């Protein structure tokens, strides 16, 4: 049909940088092209249409530009909160309407090592047959961590799952959950209990119990 | 305080049909495009169709054109997506969207599972903590997603983490919303977590305490 | 020079004009012109019809209007028909036929109460009612 070949699949910036993305298309489109924004949870937000127009409201360090087949938006003066996923799009009255794949925008930061936090099973969760126990990093960058739960005294490991949030749009850093499930009893026999945590951010890995 | 919102997302079975509804406020309708545009878990945005109000002209995309249809109740400014033959690719998140080309209006969103699975309620435990703390809601095993979580009603925003949930090895979906608060306060004010999931129109509260 | 007081309807030069608008040499009144020869009668009956013969007034609704203004009740310069930008919208001459969609021109194609409206060039006014006085005013 008509494709928006959105390129890249991400790229970051500090604050005060600059990003450029591009989007090219498989048929011409003259200036019938626009840009939005979206971050997690929330629906997109229209940036640019036409090519160049500049949806009100909208900061003016957001530009748009092209004809024809290739198209370029860039971020000149970046914000925290410009961390987001961008989108190519071109609709018409007929025939179609297409979005791009989208571009995944990324804040470089001060590096920022976690808080750890680890989390006793509830008396009530006990009740039942079950028994999760989560560990807690909390604001930091980057994002890539590795977390790794012992207790009395190793590597429980494949039954485990992690979450991740998206990135704050004030500081900019990632925040996660890494949850630990298992039958009451396994637990239940054993008292205390321990998560381990490496990060860029600290010098050695850090043990919460 | 124009608004577009949806409604009629819940859990369905493969094969089967389902109608949403976007219902407009606060302008008139009027003259404009109304597009629907989906997105599934974790994907990008999928524009699937858009009606002309005045017109009543409709445009479906291939991955929809045989299967979905849409309608409007100008009088009511109300736009139907209609739709049937359901499999597991359609599972997403439908938005009712205002125009064409240029989308200045976008509703937040009614998720739409496709699955084979029975809507399940979720159980909430609290994570209790042991100068600043961290404490928490955990809402583990509901299906299907999702659920939206607060504190105090909406007072405490302020540090406040809800992971995005999870599915499970059981086919339940589990999330925990976190919050960084100080000790001492840990004795005097109270900290709830205000759980909410549509899809089994479960709400609950729960003061997590130490 | 005259073409500026004419009503043009392309694809379908001042010299003609001016003998147009003087009436010299001309056993009638000419009402438009094809650029050259001149007409005693309009469509109505390159394309340019003199805008004192077409209709500044209309009745109650106006779904008959034909004039040439482009401005709204608020004073703002009316979009093209033919442009999506800054508003899109479903109203292509295709779908309205003898509605006359062309440039900026204000219309009332499926007689609204509000009588001929435009869509603005301010991004944020899609829409507005041009003013227009009826006859009976």
């Amino acid at each position: 049909e008509l494709d928006l070949t959105q390129t890249p699949s991400s790229v970051s910036a500090a604050v005060g940088g600059t990003v450029t993305i591009n989007c090219q298309a498989s048929q011409s489109v003259s200036n019938l092209l626009a840009w939005y924004q979206q971050k997690p949870g929330q629906p997109p937000k229209l940036l640019i249409y036409g090519a160049s127009n500049l949806e009100s409201g909208v900061p003016s360090r957001f530009r748009g530009s092209g004809s024809g087949t290739e198209f370029t938006l860039t971020i000149s003066g970046m914000k925290a909160e410009d961390a987001a996923t961008y989108y190519c799009q071109s609709g018409y009255y007929s025939a179609g309407a297409t979005f791009g794949a989208g571009t995944n925008v990324e804040i470089k930061r001060t590096v920022a090592a976690p808080s750890v936090f680890i989390f006793p099973p509830s008396d009530e969760q006990l009740k039942s047959g079950t028994a999760s126990v989560v560990c807690l990093l909390n604001n930091f960058y980057p994002r890539e961590a590795k977390v790794q739960w012992k207790v009395d005294n190793a590597l429980q490991s494949g039954n485990s799952q992690e979450s991740v949030t998206e990135q704050d749009s004030k500081d900019s850093t990632y925040s996660l959950s890494s949850t630990l499930t298992l039958s009451k009893a396994d637990y239940e026999k054993h008292k205390v209990y321990a998560c381990e945590v490496t990060h860029q951010g600290l010098s050695s890995p850090v043990t919460k119990s | 305080q124009q608004q577009l919102v949806e409604s009629g997302g819940r859990l369905v079975n493969p094969g089967e049909s389902l109608t949403l509804t976007c219902k407009a406020s606060g302008f008139t309708f009027s003259t404009y495009y109304m597009s629907w545009v989906r997105q599934a878990p974790g994907k990008g945005l999928e524009w699937i169709g858009y009606i002309g109000t005045s017109s009543g002209t409709t445009y479906y995309a291939n991955s929809v054109k045989g299967r979905f249809t849409i309608s409007s109740d100008n009088a009511q400014n109300t736009v139907f997506l209609q739709m049937t033959s359901l499999t597991d690719s359609d599972t997403a998140t439908y938005f009712c969207a205002r125009g064409l080309g240029r989308i200045n209006l976008w509703g937040p969103g009614t998720l739409v599972t496709v699955s084979s699975a029975s809507t399940k309620g979720p159980s909430v435990f609290p994570l209790a903590p042991c100068s600043t703390a961290a404490l928490g809601c955990l809402v583990k095993d509901y299906f299907p997603e999702p659920v939206t979580v607060s504190w105090n009603s909406g007072a405490l925003t302020s540090g406040v983490h809800t992971f995005p949930a999870v599915l499970q090895s059981s086919g339940l979906y589990s999330l925990s919303s976190v919050v960084t608060v100080p000790s001492s306060s840990l004795g005097t004010k109270t900290y709830t977590c205000n759980v909410d999931h549509k899809p089994s129109n479960t709400k609950v509260d729960k003061r997590v305490e130490s | 020079n005259t073409i500026h007081e004419f009503k043009k309807s392309a694809k379908t030069a001042d010299q003609c004009a001016n003998r147009c608008t003087r009436n010299k040499g001309l056993p009638f009144t000419c009402k438009a012109f094809v650029f050259c020869l001149w007409f005693p009668f309009n469509s109505m009956s390159d394309l340019y019809e003199n805008k004192d013969y077409i209709r500044n007034c209309i009745i109650g609704k106006g779904g008959s209007y034909k004039g040439t203004v482009s401005i709204t009740k608020s004073g703002i310069k009316c979009q093209p028909w033919s442009s999506m930008i800054p508003h899109e919208h479903s109203f292509l001459p295709s779908s309205y036929r003898g509605k006359d969609l062309q440039e900026n021109y204000c219309r009332n194609p499926r007689g609204e109460e509000g009588g001929p409206w435009c869509f603005t060039s301010n991004p944020e006014v899609r829409y507005e009612v041009c003013d227009i006085p009826q006859c009976s005013e």
